[PDB]
RNA sequence: AAACUGCGGACGGCUCAUUAUAACAGUAAUAGUUUCUUUGGUUACAAGGAUAGCUUUGUGAAUGAUAAAGAUAAUACUUGAGACAAUUCAUUCAAGUGAGUUAGGAUGCCACGACAAUUGAGUAACCAAUGAGAAUUUCUGAUCUAUCAAUCAGUUGGUAGUAUCGAGGACUACCAAGAUUAUAACGGAUAACGAGGAAUUGGGGUUCGACAUCGGAGAGGGAGCUUUACAGAUGGCUACCACUUCUAAGGAAGGCAGCAGGCGCGUAAAUUACCCACUUUCGAAUUGAAGAGGUAGUGACGACACAU
RNA sequence: AUUACUUUGAAUAAAAUAAGAAAGCGAAUAUUCAAGCAUGGGACAAUGC
């Protein structure tokens, strides 16, 4: 390891990077739990 | 100097050992001293009588088991009476009469 | 017994005591002229925690056996196991005699007695016979 | 082997045909630190097309400073110590 | 003679007895080393007791 | 280690201590005395108490006591079950 | 203040070159060892001398350089009494523990021998704890390789001694022929310190882990030692190999893989900063010290929020 | 009769993982397998009797 701090990401990029029916629903800039709700279920 | 443990020798099944370090202190050997006294400052400040030569000897109430060549050296279990003490580590001859 | 250059003498000499955890001291022991110092039933070593058994593989070595140890490895990838084996050396005491190679044996942990052996036989069962009656 | 005391053969199965992996075995052998030009480094400092396509590619020989292997650079664009970072396709 | 030091600042022992800069395992029980730990020993050189014309002064 | 150890670190603390992850690279070493280190400080964690293991700050009272001559013994409280030390 | 004496510098910090059942992880034992510190308990109205700082002479260029002489103290070094404690040995009586001719008692012997001849708290010997700790050791577990198939002679065991803080071929003398191996021994490679972990994953897995924390090992290379309670110590010594430095040319010291910083190397990595104020440690101790530690500087490695 | 298997426990450094703006600080916080200890069961198995 390198730092006792915590850290995180608060986003992840798409995985296609070009696909019409996302640029458009999308459209500053464009920058969990349901899973939990299915390990349950 | 002399050591005592066992990362010179081999396995069980004849491997040689690779080095990974160097001698330690805690495996000192010492020189022996054959009882044919003094002091050596042992680990944690205890003393042992290293008995150099000695003659003299309490006994309570010619042959060497190990090594023939030692008859005059006194070790322990040796005829001379069988000796019961540890010359070499204690510093007194104590022995019985057979 | 006394064929060394030394006057062989037993630990406590004035002798026999009996092994801790449900253990029996065989009839040998006490009968016999037979001096061991390292005679878990007739001298000052113990058997503390460990405890294993194993069947006998070699019974040529001066009052110690080969004991063969045989289990298996489970592997996580391939949900499966693995045949293995390890061998120990083991002091025997001539409190058994009629102990012979394929015998099943229940030994205990004592002190370093060598090299390579650090356990005892305590108990021993006999099994069929492997063409060879090869004893302590 | 299916059965299941029969660990030993599959994972000694696997380990035997790992080897006619390319990629896996390129990455294994020693060539990485021998054959390679670059070795393990991603850049390195030092000192006619094929029959569909006519012309000329200007390119440069460049003898690397550690290794001293002469090996053959493109230069990047039109009209265009040196530092080299390989192309698209790795090796 | 009490002691004294060689032309090049060394002193004259008291047990050697040469006339020759000797290199000994010296400690402080003969004076010309003082140690900085305990039990520490340095091969200092030094001269010999008998007198000779290398000492500065006596 | 040539000799025994005297500092002490922060993560390698206790864990009932309390002690903050951040608060400084270093903890208080507890001298040596009455109390061993991981049983001092310099249920959170007859009728008996528990000291030791998972039921630590526990309060009852005992029904048996299965001994093995093997290994160890455990003691049985009103139901919880754990070693004697506890 | 200095000096003597006492304590510590064996912790801390850095690095990953070694190392392939070795180290390491978990588990078990020490009825096979054990200090240091701390904590609990037990067991002659004062004697004797010398020594630094002090003063004096000096020496060589100088090291953390050393020589002479004259004094003066000890909780430095001794003797000495107020009166036991534990070691060795031989014999014997013998209750916990799963388990002991065991703790313990008794007999005779040896050894050692006090509770400072201390100061305005200090000390010796032993017992216990701290101690799950240190150290040895039990069981199970590691990457690739057959273009490595047979390997081992202190080798495997037995006796008796030695040595060790202590078990043990750890070692020595005698005796035996034994140990391992296709369930991969022996050997080879690593751009191999191991673990807790990290990256990525539907499940299963693949790759990495020098680097916060735990354990190991090292201080240019071996080796040999000193002091102590703990070192095979290297910001201790000694010798060789290989280098570095000062020199009045006779000689002299040193070990940045501590913090900064310079070179060399390379694709690839920051200030020759301030302070003990946090955390903690060491000390004759509430004060002193700490490139541990904190603060400040550089810092599109990365992460979170967020202008235009 | 052991072993394997299986169920429960004991015992199990922290950090971290997940969990009761990135952060930070008392979660029952559960791990964390390979072994090892104790235990209820004996259907499928292996070892001799």
């Amino acid at each position: 390891g390198r730092c006792l701090r915590n850290h995180s990401i608060t986003y992840k990029t798409p995985k296609v990077p070009y696909e019409r029916e996302r640029f458009d629903a999308e459209l500053k800039n464009k920058k969990h739990m349901r899973t939990i709700a299915k390990v349950m279920l | 100097g002399i050591t005592r443990d066992s990362r010179h020798k081999r396995r069980a099944t004849g491997g040689k050992k690779n080095s990974m370090q160097k001698k330690k202190k805690n495996t000192m050997g010492r020189q022996p001293a054959n009882t044919r006294v003094h002091d050596v400052r042992c680990r944690y400040g205890i003393i042992k009588r290293r008995a150099l030569r000695l003659e003299n000897g309490n006994f309570s109430w010619v042959y060497n088991a190990s090594d023939n060549d030692f008859v005059n050296t006194l070790v322990k279990g040796a005829i001379i009476a069988c000796i019961s003490s540890r010359p070499g580590q204690t510093g007194s001859v104590e022995g019985y009469i057979l | 017994e006394q064929t060394e250059r030394a006057y062989q003498k037993q630990v406590f000499h004035h002798y026999h005591k009996q092994i801790g955890m449900g253990f029996v001291t065989p009839a040998e022991a006490i009968k016999g002229t037979y001096i061991d110092k390292k005679c878990p039933f007739t001298s000052d070593v113990s058997i503390r925690g460990r405890t294993l058994s194993g069947i006998v593989k070699s019974c040529h070595m001066k009052r110690t056996i080969i004991v063969r140890r045989d289990y298996f490895h489970y592997v996580s990838k391939y949900q499966r196991y693995e045949k293995r084996h390890k061998n120990i050396a083991v002091h025997c005491s001539p409190a058994f005699r009629q102990l012979k190679e394929g015998d099943h044996v229940v030994i205990g942990q004592c002190r370093p007695l060598s090299k390579t052996v650090r356990f005892n036989v305590l108990k021993f069962t006999s099994r069929g016979t492997g063409d060879k009656k090869q004893f302590a | 082997a299916r059965g299941l005391h029969a660990a030993r053969k599959m994972l000694a199965q696997r380990r035997a045909n790992k080897w006619a992996d390319k990629e896996w075995k390129k990455g294994k052998l020693v060539t990485r630190y021998k054959c390679n030009p670059l070795g393990t480094a991603s850049h390195a400092k030092g000192l006619e097309t094929k029959q569909p396509n006519s012309g000329i590619r200007k390119c440069v020989r460049v003898r690397l400073l550690k290794n001293g292997k002469k090996i053959t650079a493109f230069v990047p664009r039109d009209g265009s110590e040196v530092l080299i970072s390989g192309f698209g396709r790795r090796g | 003679i009490t002691g004294g030091c060689d032309k090049d600042g060394f002193p004259m022992m008291t047990g050697v007895a040469t006339n020759n800069r000797v290199r000994l395992l010296l400690d402080g029980r003969n004076g010309c080393y003082k140690p900085l730990r305990n039990g520490e020993r340095r091969r200092k050189t030094v001269r010999g007791a008998i007198v000779a014309g290398d000492i500065s002064v006596l | 280690a040539r000799g025994p150890r005297h500092h002490l670190k922060r993560l390698n603390a206790p864990h009932h201590w309390m002690l903050s992850k951040l608060g400084g690279t270093f903890a208080p070493k507890p001298s040596h005395g009455p109390h061993g280190m991981k049983e001092c400080l310099p249920t959170k964690r007859n009728t008996a108490m528990m000291i030791g293991g998972n039921g630590m700050g526990r309060v009852g009272v005992i029904v048996k006591r299965e001994v093995h001559p093997g290994s160890f013994e455990i003691v049985h409280i009103k139901t919880f079950t754990t070693r004697l030390n506890n």
